[PDB]
RNA sequence: CAUAAAGACCAGGC
């Protein structure tokens, strides 16, 4: 309500200017005597193992059986490549699984722009260049598979065996499913009707691009919500 | 208290002008704040009053420093004391220890800045509760002289005012004990004097025929100083033979009238009370009065 | 006699204790030497006054 | 079973301290002697 | 809904046993990793300032006319019987202002009491003893009177003129209205069917006795409801 | 809006 002249008559100006999956400039005015450093701690406390997200859990590549192979046609090795199929961030809005489809021939840099687009996914990079073909027939070929999980679980306790029934050629790959990556937060003042002491807490998130800012924020401000009614009941 | 202790924070309350120190022992027959009423069975053993050695405990008055000295009483109803035994407290006593601060819960962090060379921090909960809320006694003396004109008078009648200031002062002009003043009201009814001079002509002739004291003021009254807001906790009263103190006045009239003849009835009640104990022990000797000495009087 | 009677003392052992910050409210690093100091407030003069 | 006071170091104190208005009241008590006879400083 | 394996099938088991009106052991199980020092810091952040209550106010006494005179029949002074109605936790339930009636002459030491109980006043406290009372006709008697307020307002800017009219004998008393007095939390493990590292929030609550812990506690928790839609509108 | 002088000496903070 109206109340007594606290902070009930004190609007937080909270707004939006959207960069699109990947870093947000979070302005926050006006809180009073010491509330800036609390609040990046606390959702750092939050924002790097209570968030769901999807990165890369195992890829299939062609007739190249194992890691450490060479394949006719191209610069580097097959380890530099998933190397750099690692750091590519990817987004699915409602599915739990996803198979990519990538083919490319000929001389030309393929990067993940090549990747055939789904109605689920989105790349936020297309500039990341993963290696440099050659002519004489270099076909290359991979099925990049996602899956949800949370945080970072090694590859030695998940062991999955999508082919590794009778036709092999996959092995399981360590995942990075935290999509949180820095948040700074610089603590200048502010001022509103009510009081003068209030500080402008303005933030620079970095999210890898797995879950959008406003997804994760708001799962995160819903799972405070959920947290702060634990001084509720008696016994 | 302090938790931890020397053994001096009690000899310090008993040794000095601190703690009273009972001039005899006897039976505590009542306890009040201002006075510690002892009955000292001088005679044979009755609770009919006894050879009463009063004790005035200096309550709420001015010290040096601008503090109050107080002495809080802790010998409750029917206690023997002792030669020697404490009475009342100190200023800063607890019953009979030396007790100047706190105890409160300390933790050695630099906390953000503010603790910077000498500073000490402290939470919300030091200023919710009384537990450092001192006594602060502030005098304003202002002596008396004389006046070219000829000198003064007592009344209330003040100019320049308005209601609330003369509100809170009688027919007399002394505020009373007791009053929520603050920045603002008039704590002493001065009025200063115009004069013929500072008088324009025209109010020269019409003081022609007003009066000799109708316009001859103009308001310059001791006030409080700006910022303090505090209440009254004793007022002065002081008068010299010759110039006709006021009457009416109904309240000055009524009120040491009243205080006086309690003052009365006590001294009466204290000397009373040591003289027909005195002679009782020496009327029982030679005879008895069961029935017929409790009727009457101890007059 | 201090280190004999303070590995007693409820509750910390050797005078240290983890607290947690009224502000962050974390697990506090290095276990601080905390306690009830008698402290005394200072007399206000009328130099205190504004 | 009679045992020690236990405080903090073995100094036993056998005498207190004594009146600490010594310093005032048996000089002006001894210089002016209001009840007692004339000695000792005005006299 | 169900959805996936995170939290949605881990049902918090936060249950009731109460004691009245002043202290009470809240418990709490499950919250995963790091979620006990946010929680009972939050919910000190919120807990301290944004609480209203009703305290005393404005104290009325007999012809003593203030603090520091005397009464015939009484031991100790005015000011530590008004030091004594300081400490006096009173509950209103839906009253803006009451006064309390007292009386009691003789001998005999007049505790929270002899206070005559009214429809919406519940003394959770009556065994505090205020002073000791004699023989000769020692009447007392006091009008206790409570109003709301929240949190630390001074004696100096609030100033109230309820006997400043003519008849005179009331002055202002410092008020703490805030209730809660004392929060302390154990961080013991819980264990429930989804996961294991869970941890067992165990809380001392205590309160004054001003307003009950659970009303205490729904209104911070719907005031939490207010804060965290925030993030929400755009601009 | 006008009045509480000036000077001496002492105590006090750093």
């Amino acid at each position: 309500m109206q109340g007594s002249v606290t902070e009930f008559l004190k609007p937080r100006l909270v707004d939006i200017e959207q960069v699109s999956s990947t870093h947000a400039k979070v302005t926050l005015e006006p809180l009073e005597r010491g509330f800036g450093h609390t609040l990046g701690n606390a959702l750092r406390r939050i924002l790097l193992s209570s968030m769901p997200g999807c990165a890369v859990t195992e890829v299939e590549i062609d007739g190249v059986l194992h890691e450490y192979s060479t394949k006719e046609g191209v610069q580097e090795d097959i380890l530099e490549i998933l190397l750099n199929l690692k750091g590519l961030a990817v987004r699915v809005q409602g599915k739990d699984e996803v198979i990519l489809t990538l083919n490319k021939s000929g001389i030309g840099p393929v990067t993940a722009a090549d990747i055939t687009h789904d109605g689920d996914v989105e790349i936020v990079k297309p500039q990341h260049v993963i290696c440099h073909l050659t002519d004489e027939n270099a076909s290359i070929s991979m099925r990049i598979k996602v899956q949800r999980g949370r945080g970072y679980v090694p590859a030695s306790t998940r062991i999955h065996s999508e082919e590794d029934e009778r036709p092999i050629g996959r092995l399981l790959v360590d995942a990075c499913y935290s999509p949180v990556e820095r948040i700074a937060y610089n603590v200048e003042a502010a001022r509103v009707e009510q009081r003068t002491d209030l500080d402008k807490l303005v933030i620079e998130m970095e999210t890898n691009g797995t879950i959008d800012p406003e997804e994760a924020i708001r799962r995160a401000a819903t799972i405070l919500a959920e947290q702060l009614e634990a001084f509720v009941d008696l016994r | 208290k302090p938790l931890v202790g020397t053994g001096m924070e009690r000899a310090v309350a008993v040794d000095s002008g601190v703690t009273a120190v009972a001039k005899r022992g006897g039976v505590v027959q009542y306890v009040d704040a201002s006075r510690i009423v002892i009955k000292v069975n001088e005679d044979e053993m009755y609770p009919g009053e006894a050879g009463i050695d009063i004790y005035n405990l200096t309550k709420y008055t001015r010290s040096n420093q601008n503090t109050c000295i107080n002495q809080m009483p802790c010998v409750s109803l029917g206690e023997p004391v002792e030669r020697g035994d404490v009475l009342a407290d100190g200023p800063s006593t607890d019953l009979g220890e030396l007790a100047l601060g706190q105890n409160m819960r300390v933790a050695f962090m630099p906390w953000n800045g503010y603790n910077f060379e000498d500073s000490i921090l402290v939470s919300e909960r030091v200023v919710q509760e009384d537990r450092f809320t001192t006594i602060h006694i502030q005098e304003l003396a202002c002596v008396s002289r004389d006046t070219k004109l000829g000198p003064e008078e007592i009344t209330a009648d003040i100019p320049n005012v308005g209601e609330a200031a003369l509100s809170k002062l009688d027919e007399s002009g002394i505020v009373y004990i007791g009053a929520e003043v603050t920045g603002g009201d008039i704590l002493v009814g001065k009025v200063t004097p115009k004069g013929e001079t500072q008088l324009t002509p025209e109010e020269k002739l019409l003081r022609a025929i007003f009066g000799e004291k109708a316009s001859d003021v103009k308001d310059s009254s001791l006030r409080v100083p700006n910022g303090v807001s505090g209440t009254v906790i004793d007022v002065q009263v002081f008068t010299r033979d010759g110039v006709e103190k006021d009457k009416r006045a109904l309240e000055i009239e009524e009120m040491q009238l009243k205080q006086a003849k309690k003052d009365l009835s006590e001294e009466l009640q204290i000397l009373e009370a040591g003289l027909f104990s005195r002679i009782r022990a020496v009327l029982v000797a030679g005879g008895v009065e069961a029935e017929k000495l409790d009727k009457l009087p101890r007059d | 006699e201090i280190k004999e009677l303070l590995k007693l003392g409820d509750l910390p052992t050797s005078g240290q204790i983890r607290l947690y910050d009224g502000r962050t409210g974390e697990q506090f690093e290095r276990p601080v030497t905390v306690g009830y100091m008698y402290m005394l407030k200072l007399n206000h003069l009328v130099d205190d006054k504004m | 079973k009679k045992r020690i006071r236990k405080d903090f170091g073995k100094r036993p104190q056998v005498l207190d301290v004594p009146y600490l208005l010594s310093i005032q009241l048996d000089s002006f008590q001894k210089f002016i002697e209001q009840d007692p006879e004339g000695q000792y400083g005005l006299e």
